[PDB]
């Protein structure tokens, strides 16, 4: 869990909504790297989402 | 148990070409229960039909 430098457009609308609505910013990248949608896991466990 | 004839009857539905489905059931405490765990297994439906 490296400290990383992001920044963009996304988070120029974040850091405005945080300034309207009195918020604060805790960005972290997922660990998994991906959207996570709905997928079938191993085994046919459950119905989960990463 | 109810849990798992709940399973085995879902099974066989997935045999006979039978996807759509409809259960009447009772007040009985114990009824409510396998109607609590069908739901789930509807809103379980990452794999099966
Ligand atoms: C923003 O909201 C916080 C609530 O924790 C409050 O303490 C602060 O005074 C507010 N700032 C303004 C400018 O309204």
């Amino acid at each position: 869990t490296v400290p990383q430098c992001c920044y963009g457009f996304c988070i120029d609308l974040l850091i405005k909504l945080a300034r309207t609505m009195n918020f604060t910013y805790e960005v972290h990248l997922v660990a998994d790297g991906k959207f996570g949608t709905q997928e079938r896991v191993n085994n046919s466990n459950k119905k989960e989402w990463n | 148990s109810i849990q798992q004839q709940a399973t085995v009857m879902l099974k066989i539905m997935q045999d006979y070409d039978w996807h759509v489905f409809s259960l009447v059931t009772t007040i009985f405490p114990g009824y409510r229960e396998f109607i609590s765990f069908v739901k789930t297994t509807v809103d379980n439906s990452f794999v099966g039909w």
